[PDB]
């Protein structure tokens, strides 16, 4: 595993901290843990102190008159790391320890307590034309030497972290929220009674919100449209505590609910940011420094306990409204963000916008029970965002391992990643039957995703694809792959090929949530891809075809959010574009 | 009534030096408005462009006038010239108070109550209360355009312009309607802008001191600075259309209060010093809202983080 | 002498109408130049830009000569008025047409002789040309101005704007000053420019015509549109600057060519529609030097050399 | 030795020329010969038509209106390849045999022939802003694909190879130039005798003129100010036969001469580009594209047989005029252009706006009879633009091979060098005695100049740098190169360093004709270099000295036209920055 590191204009100065991500309960957050390095030649009599900076900007730029920030403090906690004053002497976490294993004495230790209630880091969207800074809340640990508090921060002599606070949701499920409010007309004979409904009250980015309405029409009056609006009840209370709200997921039917008839409907609404990319004020979860991330996750305030929390609280709700032909509405509540994810997310658009692998011989030559470390030359830093695929010949790929990290669930234990430098490896011990099958070393950080060059052992719910049948030298060809479990907002379907009897390649890619397309330079604008949430689609549109573009197609999945490898592979098709 | 011998000829000169002043420096403003068009700054340069607007269009019928007083109160130039310099000179009053009022609620909306200046649209907005402003303010200054004509009494047989509210019912109402048109005018464009704006920079002055409370001993002196630059804005505003709208309204209360004619004679008197006052706004404006926003001076004048291991 | 009863009725709706036409067509040109202007970083723009000034403030003082044949030849506004008036009419009459000259002395340089024209500074040079063109037009113009004024009871009180050439010289001079003005004016703002004109473009249809031999089909057409334009542009100008000046020549040399008196009342009555027609080129002048010019309609809306191996 | 490639976006119409610019000496020029690959089927039966486009644009821009394009051909012949004509006959030059000889047949040749009289390739200055396309006179060979000239030509199948004409110098001298003109003055009785001359009637680009200015004064009436202008006679005889002119050096003296005097003093007056970059208008000598060329080479007429030559002449004079207090001037004509040289020159800058090489051998025993493969790897393609130096003990560097092939004069035979790829190779066959030094390789193609590891075997005019003495351990120190021996715009000169016992390492450089400068990342803005030319002297101010600054500082020049590597070095300065 590694750890992250930010250096300082100096570069003496070098900070190391844990997971950049922080997790806040209901109760208590994960405290910050964290060291620095110190010359004490340079530091002949400074001190070097790192706070936490968590403050919240609530105006556009700075400076508008020339002498306005505004940027609020919610909370510093400051600490000198040199030489650390014997009056907290909290025990080192063993990440600590494990940093001055790597580094030394020199690297001085630091660990930060928050308090229980403080706003979630959530960022509000500057819109189509705003660049600037975001309005919203930040967390940022930094830490300057100086040899008093009161001294002018240093161009040179300070170092910049900006560190997230997400909530994820609670293990525990919640009550599904119900609604209920009844409303007469000029016709009263039996007020109209409002019975809409949510599945579940905690939801992840992307699922599709099943919004279950039913009413009884027993009124006369007729209602034209109905109209489904999951809000995001932006509180932003900063000074003037307001509720500024903004739709993000919207939906107008047409179901005409004619009187003394009993409507009953499930709409599937997904709050993604693309649809909504341009409403300016929408709150989006933690931003590193400028990258695209989901809507804000939804906030776990201590029940009963609403201390007025300054800065953005972030809930989301169903709006239900029922339009009189000549306005009956309700609200839902409802908690949208993620689930606890074991690798610490990456906080960047994970194929972020070339590198090529040189896997081991295809002749590594092993019996049964001859263990074999399996190993791959990689062109440049994947940072440990690798995965190796059990490509069994004439069947689909299988995903062995994410990240060169613990393996993906159900691997059993034989194989084994380890990287190292720019270049990767994955041992195995026995080789069981199942393990005479070709082997690949695979990285998703750069797009393309790039594979390795494959190895053969030599011992001595469902992806339904459309299309086929070798065809069109230089038409066009439409393959639809359709995926019957995974939500399209919920994951990004790739599309890969293998050149005939060659090893794998990427294609084209899809990120739904974001709504935003990716192609190789094979291909290029060539090549198109789209996916529609009708029945779980996606199609591939490849055009001016050729002899090159004979290969076996493969579509597959990856989670949406936390792009992790790929771990589901389509049935494949062997199309040797012909006549 | 006994005009002042002193007035007709102090009168003309006072109006040349505002007709240079205001004009140049208008000029300047616009000039710097127009070299600039970066599309870049100032969210809101529209309400300072059309206050340099209505301002420069405001001093540049001033000669006109100016030849009045110097003509012993005899208009040469014709009815039409008569009627468009008065509905200019009233239009781009009401505009300018409109402008500075506008000015002070985007200031007060982009300040005290950021999070609302930063969500909506701003650009769009601004542009629409423009045009409805500008829209309103030639709706109101309309009347003293189908109202105004020129030629009255006297062997002198001197063209005076002035406005003969005798078109309606002249005998049916005469001092109904002067008065009647005078309060709208003077409650329409100055009494309701100017508690707006006013009521917007106590606000202001408020959360500038708020923000301001400890900073640092930079900031409060910053904060005394920013005090100072609200104060003076107000404070210019207030001396300027005090007198004009101060005289103004007493002499339309005379008509029902049996002012001391007499004393009636000084308000006759007085109210062109009044309105120059009212004008000397006009012509110190670009020399702060221009001057004190560095832009129109401007206009004129890292390391990054890495990952390593882990090793348990 | 008698006016045509025809011409009093006739000849405003022609002004009004030229006025609307010419006016709209200015601003739209104004505004495409405005809303690039600056950034493509044309050379000969700023003639155009000046063509479209001069164009639209000949038009803009025109309704008060409208109102002035409506109201049988009563210039109701001041001696002021009539003096700017007609110093602004003739300031862009000689504007107009040296800027006319000036567009095709640059393309005949950027045409006939494009080496200078890469040679030279086009912007240093253009501008400079810009400026003295619009002083020399000023000064042409400032006899006018000196020389216009107003009055003439004439026993009916219709008070009349004119040229007083009375004014300075004496009595002594009463036609030689009118025939030394009208002459200078006409050879020093018609005379020149247009044979700078005319014999520019004379040069320009030449070198394309022999530019253009070469190719086939397309490349002909080409070449005869191009012709076609140039004659489009310069019989555009003589249609309408031939009546003006040649009645006013002809009138002037009436003086001593003792005409039959009645083609001179003909020629009296004539004149003005003369004037209308000599405002045909500035109302025509966007729809077709801003038409022409893609530049306005836009407005409006590999391999690589490599290296290898001899093997000997 | 390599040769020119070029080819259509197909990537099957490839151009192959021997060498791009051409000598058109009197009596002719050199035939055009080139070789283009085909294919009959993508020519199905199309024939790649290739023709020497000597063209003439005279109008800035490239569309100033509709359907006037300001260009005329000059000249133009066309070829028909494949099958080859049957009537040409025409024996192929050894190039394109060779050409054959690795690649196919289907490299169908042509051969072109340009008259006696044309103009050489010259294009005008364009300006400080000018944009568009420079206006001038330009040769590109075109090879377009169609059934028939007429039919309509496509822009993939179409390549335009921009080729050069230039003259160089004539290989004897001439006749120098005179000037006698006499004006009379109040004592007419012995009027002003003029005899101001030059040194030589030929110069290349750089070479100081010493205009000798002799002139007897006895008239009472003085001259204030004295004008040497070296000025462009533009011959422009396109449509009208204009003469522009434009001083590209104008030296001005106060030599207030006075009567009874007789000022013979020479004038040094170097022409170059830098303090001429904005004289719209100036002809300099064809660019490919866009490279920043030296000025207009003289073009040599035949005895003034001028067949009105539509094109841009160039003639290059010398004024001198002395200017009454109360104007006499004369002319001088020179003709300016580079001397014949070996290596066909390199129409770029040569070293254009990272490279980094590896040596083997280090160390590697060697006594007589065994020859040295002192090969080197390169990180990217240099060209062929490495040059090999040895180190011969406590010496400084010495240039052994230039071009990567080539061999400087004076140095013996046993060197020997050889191109391979991104990698070179230098051997010496019989090792003479004083083989006992250790090597490096300087590639010259991208700053910084990047050279060899150094490879010391196993045996079991003047230059001076002053301002030597360890001092100023963080302050700035000022070096002084005094090159005599060679014109600062004649050469531009380069500061190095080699490390302790370690190899080589460039630092800044200077190219004074051109008059700018680069320098190395590892001192960045911290070095200052420049060239003054009184004293012929380079100052190389390193400031904020660093115990990093602990080097050997070496000094070399290079000719400043078509940059070879290095073939002077001087004699060094160990500089241990400190106290
Ligand atoms: C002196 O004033 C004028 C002189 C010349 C032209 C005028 O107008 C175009 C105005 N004038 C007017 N005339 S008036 O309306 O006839 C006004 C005279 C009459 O009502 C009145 N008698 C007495 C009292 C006490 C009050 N009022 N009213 N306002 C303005 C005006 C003009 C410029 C700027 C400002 C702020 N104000
Ligand atoms: C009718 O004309 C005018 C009417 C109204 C105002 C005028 O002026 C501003 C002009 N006018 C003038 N007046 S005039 O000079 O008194 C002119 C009337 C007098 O001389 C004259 N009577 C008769 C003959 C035969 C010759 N000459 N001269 N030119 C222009 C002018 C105006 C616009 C456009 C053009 C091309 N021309
Ligand atoms: C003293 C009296 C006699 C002068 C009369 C002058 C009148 C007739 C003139 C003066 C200026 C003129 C106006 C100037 C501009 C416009 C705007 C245009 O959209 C319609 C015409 C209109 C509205 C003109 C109509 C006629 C007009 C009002
Ligand atoms: C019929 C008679 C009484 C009308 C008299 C009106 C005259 C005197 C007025 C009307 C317009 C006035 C001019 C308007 C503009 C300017 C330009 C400025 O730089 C100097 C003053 C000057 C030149 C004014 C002087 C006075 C002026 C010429």
């Amino acid at each position: 595993t590694r750890v992250f590191k930010k250096a300082s204009p100096n570069g003496k100065l070098t900070v190391y901290l844990g997971k950049r991500d922080f997790v806040d309960h209901i109760d208590l957050v994960e405290p910050v843990d964290g060291v620095v390095l110190v010359d004490p030649e340079y530091l002949k009599e400074r001190r070097v102190y790192v706070t936490l900076t968590a403050a919240f900007r609530y105006g556009r730029e700075d400076l508008d008159v020339l002498g306005l920030t505004f940027r609020k403090d919610l909370f510093v906690a400051n600490v000198q790391s040199f030489p650390p004053a014997p009056e907290d002497k909290k025990p080192l976490t063993r990440l600590q320890e494990r940093l001055i294993k790597k580094l030394g004495e020199h690297a001085y230790p630091f660990t930060f307590e928050i308090p229980p209630n403080l706003p979630s880091s959530v960022t509000l969207q500057p819109g189509p034309e705003d660049t600037g800074k975001a309005i919203g809340v930040d967390y940022e640990v930094k830490a300057f030497v100086a040899e008093n508090l009161e001294e002018k921060i240093h161009k040179r002599n300070s170092v910049r972290l900006v560190i997230e606070k997400v909530q994820y949701a609670p293990e525990r499920p919640g009550p599904q929220p119900t609604a209920e409010t009844t409303r007469q007309f000029l016709m009263s004979d039996k007020p109209l009674h409002l019975e809409a409904s949510l599945d579940k009250e905690i939801y992840y980015h992307g699922e599709p919100i099943s919004v279950n309405v039913h009413v009884t029409n027993n009124t006369n009056k007729t209602v034209k449209k109905i109209k489904i609006s999951v809000r995001q009840y932006a509180d932003i209370v900063l000074f003037n505590t307001a509720q500024y709200k903004v739709p993000v997921a919207m939906e107008e039917a047409d179901d005409t609910v004619a009187p003394s008839s009993t409507f009953s409907k499930v709409y599937t609404l997904t709050p993604f940011l693309a649809n909504n990319r341009e409403k300016r004020g929408l709150a989006l979860d933690g931003k590193l420094k400028h990258e695209d991330t989901n809507l804000a996750s939804s906030t776990l305030l201590r029940e009963g306990a609403n201390r007025e929390i300054l800065g953005i609280i972030v809930s989301y709700k169903v709006k239900v409204k029922l339009v009189v032909s000549r306005d009956v509405a309700v609200e839902l509540p409802f908690t949208l963000m993620h689930p606890k994810p074991k690798e610490e997310p990456p906080h960047r658009e994970v194929p972020e916008h070339d590198i090529q692998m040189t896997q081991s011989p295809s002749s590594l030559s092993a019996s049964v029970g001859d263990r074999v470390t399996i190993t791959c030359r990689a062109s440049q830093s994947v940072s440990s965002a690798v995965a190796w695929y059990q490509q069994k010949p004439g069947k689909a790929p299988k995903l062995l391992i994410y990240s060169a990290s613990s393996l993906y669930s159900g691997v059993p234990s034989r194989f084994s990643g380890s990287r190292s430098g720019t270049d990767f490896t994955l041992t195995i011990s026995s080789l069981q039957p199942e393990d005479f099958a070709t082997y690949y070393c695979q990285q998703y950080k750069y797009v393309p995703v790039t594979f390795g060059q494959g190895t053969k052992v030599e011992i001595k719910v469902q992806l339904v694809e459309s299309g086929g049948g070798l065809v069109q030298p230089g038409g066009s060809l439409r393959l639809s792959c359709a995926a019957s479990g995974f939500n399209v907002y919920s994951s990004s379907i790739h599309w890969v090929r293998q050149a005939p009897g060659k090893g794998l390649e990427w294609v084209a890619s899809i990120s739904s949530y974001y709504g935003y397309t990716y192609y190789a330079d094979s291909v290029k604008g060539r090549f198109t891809i789209s996916a529609d949430t009708s029945k779980n689609t996606a199609y591939l549109q490849m055009n001016s075809l050729r002899a090159e573009d004979t290969a076996v197609y493969y579509c597959a999945r990856s989670r949406q959010f936390w792009y992790s490898g790929l771990d589901y592979w389509g049935q494949g098709t062997l199309v040797t574009v012909s006549s | 009534y006994t005009d002042w011998k002193s007035s007709g000829a102090l009168i003309p000169a006072i109006y040349m030096l505002v007709f240079l002043l205001g004009t140049t420096g208008n000029g300047l403003v616009l000039w710097t408005v127009f070299r600039s068009s970066r599309e870049k700054r100032r969210s809101a340069d529209i309400f300072i462009a059309s206050l340099a607007v209505a301002d420069l269009t405001f001093v540049v019928t001033l000669p006109l006038w100016a030849t009045y007083t110097y003509r012993d109160y005899d208009w040469p130039f014709g009815t039409f010239f008569c009627k468009l310099s008065s509905y200019l000179i009233f239009v781009n009053m009401y505009a300018s108070v409109f402008c500075l009022t506008g000015l002070s609620f985007d200031r007060y909306l982009a300040i005290v109550r950021p999070v609302a200046n930063a969500r909506l649209r701003l650009r769009v907005s601004g542009a629409v209360a423009t045009a409805v402003l500008w829209v309103l303010a030639a709706l109101l200054a309309m009347p003293v355009m189908v109202l105004r004509t020129t030629g009255d009494l006297e062997n002198t047989t001197k063209v005076q312009c002035y406005m003969d509210y005798s078109m309606v019912a002249t005998v049916s109402s005469e001092w109904a309607w002067e008065v009647g048109l005078g309060v709208s005018s003077t409650t329409v464009g100055f009494v309701v802008p100017f508690t707006i704006m006013l009521t917007c920079y106590f606000f202001i002055a408020q959360t500038i001191a708020g923000h301001f409370r400890k900073e640092r001993i930079e900031g409060l002196r910053k904060r005394r600075r920013l005090l100072s630059i609200i104060v003076v804005l107000v404070v210019t505003f207030a001396l300027c259309w005090m007198p004009y709208h101060l005289v103004k309204t007493l002499y339309m209360l005379g008509s029902l209060l049996h002012w001391p004619c007499d004393f009636d004679l000084f308000l006759m008197n007085i109210f062109p010093y009044c309105t120059c006052i009212s004008y000397v706004n006009s012509c110190l404006n670009p020399f702060l809202y221009a001057f004190f926003d560095p832009r129109f001076r401007q206009a004129c004048t890292s390391c990054t983080t890495a990952s390593s291991s882990l090793a348990k």
